[PDB]
């Protein structure tokens, strides 16, 4: 489901500010990470990433293919490629903690500025 | 004898593009008598100014093309352009490299007449506005602003990918465009940075004029999300003085002249 800045942005709402990461970070990273398609499926290097946030299932996810993942968010990757939010919002909670924010690799390069026109313009 | 109008008198402002009717080459080349062979049409009223190469990348995207070509050929006629249609064609079924196509494209025109401007044009991506000049300005132009795909608006400011133009001189500046993004993105983010450190920014058309229309798709096999893209794209700096036109290589398996363009199929190699 291909959804855009202001449904995200609406959607996102629970993690703003979580680790100093606002919701126009979230909406320049979720762009460029998965073009706001909650079923976006990446592969990369032999593991595959999930939904929106592109988690990965190397770490964060159980995933039938490989079911040796440490698992962290506790969750079948696949409930990251559905429309409910709040898990995929949970475990990228969890990354955001442990990992931090440079586990999405487009935040430095291309969220280091210019966040204003990640805005919601609508209310 | 006459040089063209800094503006053209056959503009007709916003289009109709819808992707349904299927097209006819044939009926194409039909009512389009002034283009020839090879894809080649300059003004016979006036002497125009820009001498435009318009570029595309391209494999296993014939559908598209036919639309291209239907809407674009009277589209350029009536921005009294000197151009000329250039389809680098990737031979192989290894990953997709956007960007070193288009560098082909440039040494390619090149060979052909001495152009000044470069178009860099996706397949799948129609103007809505005639005023949107296929040609090159003051600074690199960035020509599909505000697609349907994002809303009919700029996805990122930072956004330099579709339809691009610069001239000879912008394009030479930046050693070309990067060979080693392999696989979907960056590539145009990496153009992009390349322009800022070579003291160039972006022109645009307005949100208006710059309405453009992409023909619906799924991703392409073989040209997957490029991985590496976020930590390419942080080089760009040094790597560009490295990767770009001086390294350029590539092997002309094939030239193909048809009424409506000519195809360049080339080998450029693997990922490495
Ligand atoms: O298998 C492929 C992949 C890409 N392209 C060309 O590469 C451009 C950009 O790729 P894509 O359409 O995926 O770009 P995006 O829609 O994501 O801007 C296309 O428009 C085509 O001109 C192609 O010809 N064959
Ligand atoms: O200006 C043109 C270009 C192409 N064609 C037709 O379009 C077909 C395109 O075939 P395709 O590109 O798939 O063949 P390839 O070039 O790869 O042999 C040709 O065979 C022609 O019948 C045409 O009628 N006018
Ligand atoms: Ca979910
Ligand atoms: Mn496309």
């Amino acid at each position: 489901t291909e959804l855009t800045k202001c449904k995200v942005s609406h959607a996102i709402k629970d993690i703003d500010g979580y680790q100093g990461i606002s919701l126009l970070e979230w909406a320049c990273v979720l762009f460029h990470t998965s073009g706001y398609d909650t079923q976006a499926v990446v592969n990369d290097n032999g593991s595959t990433e999930y939904g929106l946030f592109q988690i990965s299932d190397r770490f964060w996810c159980k995933s039938s293919e490989f079911p040796e993942s440490e698992n962290i968010c506790g969750i079948s990757c696949d409930k990251l490629l559905d429309d409910e939010l709040d898990d995929d919002i949970a475990c990228a909670k969890k990354i955001l903690a442990i990992k931090g924010i440079d586990y999405w690799k487009a935040y430095k390069p291309m969220c280091s500025e210019k966040l204003e026109q990640w805005r919601c313009e609508k209310p | 004898l006459t040089a063209c109008p800094e503006e053209s008198p056959l503009l007709v402002g916003p289009m109709l593009i819808e992707f349904n009717i299927p097209v006819d080459l044939k009926l194409v080349e039909q009512q389009n008598p002034k283009v020839k062979l090879g894809g080649r049409y300059t003004p016979m009223d006036c002497i125009s100014p820009h001498k435009v190469a318009i570029i595309i990348p391209f494999r296993n995207r014939q559908e598209h093309l036919k639309y291209w070509l239907y809407y674009l050929h009277p589209i350029l006629q009536r921005q009294q352009l000197d151009y000329g249609i250039y389809v680098i064609n990737q031979a192989g079924e290894s990953m997709f490299n956007r960007a070193k196509l288009l560098n082909v494209g440039f040494k390619e025109a090149l060979k052909d007449y001495d152009y000044n401007c470069f178009v860099f044009s996706d397949v799948d991506l129609i103007p809505m506005n005639d005023h949107n000049t296929y040609r090159c300005f003051s600074q690199p132009r960035h020509i599909s602003v505000a697609m349907d795909k994002f809303g009919f608006s700029l996805p990122y400011v930072q956004y330099f990918g579709g339809v691009s133009a610069l001239s000879k001189q912008q394009f030479l500046s930046i050693n070309g465009f990067p060979n080693n993004y392999w696989g979907w993105g960056g590539e145009d983010d990496d153009i992009y940075n390349r322009l800022a450190f070579r003291g160039m920014s972006v022109s645009r058309p307005n949100a208006v004029i710059g309405k453009c229309r992409m023909i619906r798709h799924s991703r392409d096999k073989k040209n997957e999300p490029n991985p590496q893209r976020f930590d390419r794209i942080a080089h760009t700096k040094e790597t560009m003085l490295s990767d770009g036109l001086n390294s350029l290589t590539y092997m002309v398996l094939e030239v193909q002249r048809y009424p409506l363009y000519t195809k360049i199929t080339v080998d450029i190699g693997t990922p490495s």
